[PDB]
RNA sequence: UUCAUCUAGACAGCCGGACGGUGGCCAUGGAAGUCGGAAUCCGCUAAGGAGUGUGUAACAACUCACCGGCCGAAUGAACUA
């Protein structure tokens, strides 16, 4: 661009600015058509080099020929005042910068076209001719449109179709035809009441289109404005009646609207006699080779061609004809300047949506006004990188007044409100740079409706952010954006000494990008989650370094078995010590699974006074009143799932022996013995036991034996059973395909809960229980079984119960026991009954 | 109301919400059985039933959606008893 | 994708026929011996699976 | 033979003695509301579109009280039944022939004639009108409401009824799949 | 060989219904003519099974059992060597 560096001057006349996000499918025509319209700029390597694919700022995307993420456009456009006020806007420059971002397809990544959706101020979305809508340029097109954009559709590549695909008169027409009203009949899917008014027209310049290779697009405007110049007057009227009707031209003029002939044969196509026989004309004059008609056609329309480029033949004299009848600049750009608004105009119904107050400060009229003069407050979403370690961008936009460069505003949080002092941050700002396609251009000032570079805050924020400093205001919001929480991956370094590269390399990962989540396990493990399978390849990839600095391993994550026994413990079991001190009787009452989810939460906290925990049993559980006489203190950690007996005879005992009993069963309720870990829900009943001396012939490692054999036996003498989570998890998609969800969760052990309706049809979500054992790729193989458009969410809720029998190696239980102990690393579980059950 | 999917009569037209019943097939089941009908059918199941309870069934049968036509209660008892697999009702057919 | 009519007359004549279960040879819609002579004319046929 | 011994019976039982005789030859019908004409007609004539007896339903009139019997043995085609009355006729062809009650064809099947479309309201919510590819109708959404762009023809002489474009040919509502209750023959005693 | 069907119109072939009760009972979130648990039903009938097999995730769209019309007769199974 030759504004190099009038990039000032630009941002300050707040309506010629505008800023769009071109999103759609992967192998798809985006990355190209966007290097056409900086094309225009002066930039790219111009004379010629066609593939420059701006969204590169990195390997990993040449050779591919994909997209993760892209930074913004300068640019400004010359043309004449009499082609900009088709807009309703005032607007009074004639330069206008199309600070352009987007964000790619890939179902896998779109929660990131939200950071870049809920941010833009236009939506232009891409469709093929030869596939029409594919299935996720309308699933993440509609993720977000209630917000509102302005959804202008911009199809490409007419050439694979015009070359390849042998397309004749009708049925290209028949393309754009069923193409364009199938996508434009979706997106009145949720249009408002009154704005929802943007139902795409052909016939008012919307629907531009052309080739990336070939580097080419027009509407109807330009081809008939142009054209409009011969033939008639004027470019409204010919280009309004249009498309359908038709004209005769062998004998007259007439421009009726049938099909029929005063004799009765069919008319033709009013398009593509008016409008597009120079393609079939051009192109298929060109590509058999001839020289006889391609001078004389060129004669035909708008002398001349230039130069040396007559006789380069062969993809030359085909690459730069229509280049030289109009570029993508004065035709996709000016459809861009004619419809799509400014800030100040878009922005009137932005901030109601993003606004958590209500309709009340001095914001609801500096953000609805969107004044320059007014507080400085932002929003922050995405996090793009520069060629350190990462010191990242944050990408920011101002909502309202002129943001300056060294300058002093509060920070907040994600979910925060002023009141407290906790999580609200007061420091300054090191630099206000801008960028280009993967330069950078530092600033000073901007008004409000411009998204920027801001240098240095990244420290301060956690994958969003507000940075306010009116402090009465509330933080805008997250939304609850969109698809895939979702899926979790085992994470290891080798050689056992860079563990804080890894956790400083993760807990920079997380504030690096907002789609991917990273948590710890039951046993402060690492485990990372994801989005999908490719987005933990493309990321996770590199994490071995530009985020971490030491290569890794991947395993799939253990799952928290856990213990239970639940009938009533069928012997009255015996332990004598391995020194003759004593003996014990018992029979454990395994209690309801009513304490799984009632030994947590805010009903019971223990080590309370001891009658008020006996209203909570004797009125809540169905315990008696006598409980108070029952219970002392438990294990483990405080917390754990039991409340201790008293079974034993009440003449003298457990006054001196209770430090080194409630001492000695931490293992086994921290530890168990079947499977190896603890266990819930749990009682034994000690009835009997033995000090057959005083305090001095007893003590420490004498008496923290005494469970030695004793609940573990007892515990394990009834069923045993292993004890499994199982999520509640949730998984939307319109009822074209459900057909594979209910199926899929049948071959998985999973559990249908409900399914619910919503004013239309698409979004029909599902909950459904879905044990963890069996959870891995559960969201591949969802795909595989839908074809894409069907988005998992997934939750932890509870713990449920198992019953294949774990103490036998037979059943599921019994493998899961086996080969899990293989990994535990000890041997088999003991059989006993003469261990544990000492006959006395 | 009904454990069975139950069919209602009522078109949506301008102030029109009332769930009357047609008089269909498991909805005379739940008026002539006892009161636990609409009850005790969550683990149950029960294919009882031979006290002759009603000799004035025909009350329905300008409810009961007219199939035979021109006799008063012939065609439907043993309809029901097999289509109602509840019980019988009569000592008629089985 | 092509027009359905028309998916009605290629699939007839290519896809859904019958198949032999000794030799898998391809068979028409009703047929009771596999008429290559190897597998001796068995009576075990079942239908061709279904289109995708 | 025996059980066909009962098809006798309820073609003696109707012969004897009664005023009219009615043949309908009905190879089509859709039988669920044209027995609801039975149940309009409950009492009225019991049909006996029966058997094969074409030939016997004329030699078996050897009692000869009415002689006129023998009408049907040069008529051994068609699917005929008998229904009768001692009533004036000319009443009951009035609603007989009105059982024109509908459906789509078999996904498939014969077509009667060829249907022109004109562009008329229905007023639903979008359904299927992302899918109108198989025909391709330009049909456009407006109001909340499905209005019609352009007339295009959905069937044609020679063809017949579709699967791709005329499964959504009854949600226009035209009655192709009738061949409703059609008279051959009418005699009194 | 045994058991059957018919020139009183059998068999195959194409044209046709392939219901009302009643989207039968429980079950099932839901299991609507065709999916698990038993039973096992009448009017229309020329016919209808709790339906032969596809079909939506529950529907709606398809194929017969039964017998209507085709034209003029001998066929159908199980077996046996
Ligand atoms: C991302 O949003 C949610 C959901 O994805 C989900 O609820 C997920 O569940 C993870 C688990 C949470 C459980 C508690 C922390 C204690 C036991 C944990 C689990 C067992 O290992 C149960 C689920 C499934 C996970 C594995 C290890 C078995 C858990 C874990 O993270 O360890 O948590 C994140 C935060
Ligand atoms: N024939 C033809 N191929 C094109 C055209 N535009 C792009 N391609 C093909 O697409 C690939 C280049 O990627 P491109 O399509 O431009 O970007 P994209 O598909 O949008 C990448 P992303 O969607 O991830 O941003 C090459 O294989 C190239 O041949 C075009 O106009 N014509
Ligand atoms: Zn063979």
């Amino acid at each position: 661009a030759f504004t190099v560096d009038q990039m000032r001057s630009l941002m300050d006349k707040v309506t010629n600015v505008r800023n769009m996000s071109v999103i759609a499918h992967v192998d798809h025509g985006k990355s190209t058509l966007t290097d056409s319209l900086v094309q225009r700029a002066g930039i790219i390597s111009a004379a010629k080099a066609g593939e420059a694919r701006f969204t590169d700022t990195r390997k990993d995307e040449q050779e591919r020929g994909i997209t993760i993420k892209s930074t913004a456009i300068s640019l400004y456009s010359e043309m004449s005042d009499e082609d900009v006020k088709e807009i309703k806007q005032k607007t009074d420059g004639n330069s206008f910068l199309i600070n352009l971002i987007d964000s790619p397809g890939h179902v896998d990544f779109s929660s990131e076209v939200t950071a870049a959706l809920r941010v833009t101020d236009g939506a232009l979305v891409v469709v093929d001719t030869i596939e029409g809508v594919c299935v996720q340029t309308e699933t993440v097109l509609r993720q977000a449109l209630g917000e509102r954009i302005k959804p202008v559709v911009v199809i490409n590549k007419v050439d694979r179709a015009l070359l390849e695909l042998q397309v004749s008169k009708e049925d290209l027409y028949q393309t754009f035809a069923r193409t364009v009203e199938s996508v434009n009949v979706i997106v009145s899917t949720y249009a408002d009441e009154v704005l929802g008014d943007v139902q795409v027209y052909p016939a008012r310049g919307t629907v531009a289109f052309g080739s990336g290779l070939h580097g080419w697009a027009f509407t109807i405007r330009q081809f008939a404005t142009r054209y409009a110049k011969k033939f008639g007057v004027d470019k409204a009227k010919m280009m309004d009646r249009l498309w359908g009707d038709s004209f005769f031209n062998p004998k007259t003029k007439k421009w009726t609207n049938k099909d029929t002939d005063a004799e009765g044969k069919p008319l033709e196509r009013a398009f593509n006699m008016f409008i597009l026989d120079p393609i079939f004309r051009l192109f298929t004059a060109i590509m058999n080779f001839k020289k006889d008609e391609i001078p004389v056609l060129l004669e035909k329309l708008e002398i001349v061609l230039k130069g040396d480029e007559k006789d380069l033949e062969g993809k030359a004299l085909l690459k730069v004809v229509m280049r030289k009848f109009l570029p993508a600049a004065d035709a996709l750009l000016e459809m861009i300047v004619l419809h799509l608004p400014s800030p100040v105009t878009a922005q009137a119904y932005r901030a109601e949506q993003l606004y958590e107050g209500p309709a009340d400060d001095a914001n609801c009229i500096a953000i609805k006004n969107c004044d320059p003069k007014a507080d400085l407050m932002l929003y922050v979403s995405k996090m793009v990188p520069t060629s350190d370690k990462g010191r990242f961008y944050a990408f920011g936009r101002v909502f309202a007044g002129t943001v300056k460069s060294g300058q002093k505003v509060r920070i907040q949080g994600p979910n925060y409100v002023p009141g407290k002092k906790d999580d609200l941050f007061i420091k300054a700002i090191q630099r206000v740079v801008l960028m280009m396609g993967r330069f950078v251009e530092p600033i000073d000032d901007c008004p409000a409706g411009n998204i920027i570079g801001l240098v240095g805050i990244d420290q301060f924020l956690l994958k969003t952010g507000t940075l306010t400093t009116s402090e009465t205001a509330h933080n805008m919001k997250v939304m609850k954006f969109s698809v895939s929480p979702v899926v979790q991956v085992a994470v290891e370094v080798k050689n056992a000494n860079d563990l804080p590269k890894l956790v400083e390399g993760l807990k920079r990962l997380s504030k690096s990008d907002p789609c991917v989540l990273t948590y710890m396990s039951e046993s402060g493990e690492h485990i990372v989650a994801g989005t999908g399978e490719l987005h933990l390849e493309i990321c996770l990839q590199d994490l071995e370094h530009d985020h971490a600095g030491v290569p890794l391993k991947i395993s799939p994550p253990v799952v928290a078995y856990r213990e239970t026994v639940e009938s009533e413990s069928s012997q009255t079991a015996l332990s004598k010590s391995p020194n003759k001190h004593n003996r014990i009787y018992l029979k454990a009452e395994p209690i309801d699974e009513e304490v799984s989810l009632a030994i947590e939460n805010g009903i019971i906290n223990p080590r309370d006074d001891f009658k008020a925990r006996a209203r909570i049993m004797a009125d809540d559980y169905g315990w008696d009143v006598t409980d108070a006489r029952k219970i002392w203190c438990f294990g483990p950690d405080g917390n754990g799932p039991n409340l201790v007996i008293d079974q034993t005879k009440a003449v003298q005992y457990l006054h001196e022996i209770k430090d080194s009993v409630v001492a000695a069963f931490q293992w086994a309720t921290k530890e168990g013995p079947i499977f190896g870990e603890e266990m819930r829900s749990v009682r034994v009943n000690i009835l009997d036991v033995t000090l057959h001396a005083d305090a001095i012939h007893r003590g420490g490692g004498q008496i923290i034996p005494t469970m030695r054999r004793a609940t573990y036996a007892g515990f394990l003498l009834a069923d045993p059973k292993i004890q499994e989570p199982v999520f509640l998890v949730e998984i939307q998609c319109p009822e074209q395909a459900v057909g594979g969800i209910y199926s899929v969760l049948n071959k998985k052990r999973g559990q249908v809960v409900s399914e619910e309706q919503r004013p239309g049809t698409p979004l029909f979500t599902v909950k459904a229980y879905l044990p963890v054992n069996e959870s891995f790729g559960f969201t591949g193989e969802l795909r595989q079984a839908t074809g894409g458009q069907a988005f998992p969410q997934m939750v932890f809720d509870h713990w449920s119960t198992l019953g294949s029998d774990p103490l036998d190696p037979t059943s599921k239980a019994g493998e899961i026991v086996l080969a899990a102990r293989k990994r535990h690393g000890m041997k088999e579980e003991v059989p006993g009954w003469q261990e544990y059950y000492d006959k006395l | 109301k009904g454990i069975k999917v139950t069919v209602q009569l009522k078109i949506q037209n301008r102030q029109a919400a009332a769930s009357v019943v047609p008089s269909a097939s498991s909805l005379v089941i739940t008026a002539l059985k006892e009161p636990p009908r609409d009850r005790k059918k969550d683990k149950n199941v029960k294919h009882s039933g031979n006290i002759q309870l009603d000799e004035i069934i025909e009350i329905a049968r300008q409810m009961r959606d007219k199939s035979f036509g021109r006799t008063l209660a012939s065609v439907t008892k043993e309809i029901l008893g097999t289509a109602q697999s509840v019980g019988c009702r009569v000592d008629f057919k089985n | 994708i092509i027009e359905p009519s028309l998916k009605a007359l290629a699939s007839k004549y290519n896809c859904d026929k019958s198949v032999c279960r000794k030799c898998y040879a391809r068979l028409p819609p009703r047929a009771t011996n596999c008429r290559k002579r190897k597998c001796g004319h068995t009576n075990q046929l079942r239908p061709k699976k279904k289109l995708k | 033979r025996e059980k066909k011994a009962e098809y006798f019976a309820k073609l003696r039982e109707y012969l004897e003695e009664y005023k009219s005789l009615f043949v309908v030859g009905v190879d089509n019908v859709s039988s669920q509301q044209m027995h609801e004409v039975r149940k309009e007609l409950r009492g009225r004539a019991v049909v006996l579109m029966g058997k094969n007896t074409m030939v016997r339903r004329a030699i078996r009139g050897f009692l000869s009280d009415l002689p006129d019997f023998e009408k049907l043995l040069p008529f051994v085609k068609g699917n005929v039944g008998f229904v009768f009355t001692n009533e004036p006729l000319t009443e009951i062809k009035n609603v007989i022939v009105s059982n024109r009650v509908a459906a789509p064809a078999r996904a498939g099947a014969v077509a009667p004639e060829d249907i022109w479309v004109r562009a008329v309201n229905t007023g639903m919510e979008p359904g299927k009108t992302s899918f109108f590819q198989a025909l391709g109708v330009p049909t456009k959404i407006a109001r909340g409401t499905i209005e019609i762009v352009s007339d295009v023809k959905v069937v044609d002489a020679g063809n017949k009824v579709g699967q791709s474009e005329a499964s959504l040919l009854n949600l226009l509502n035209i009655s192709p799949f009738t061949f409703g209750l059609t008279v051959v023959q009418v005699y009194d005693n």
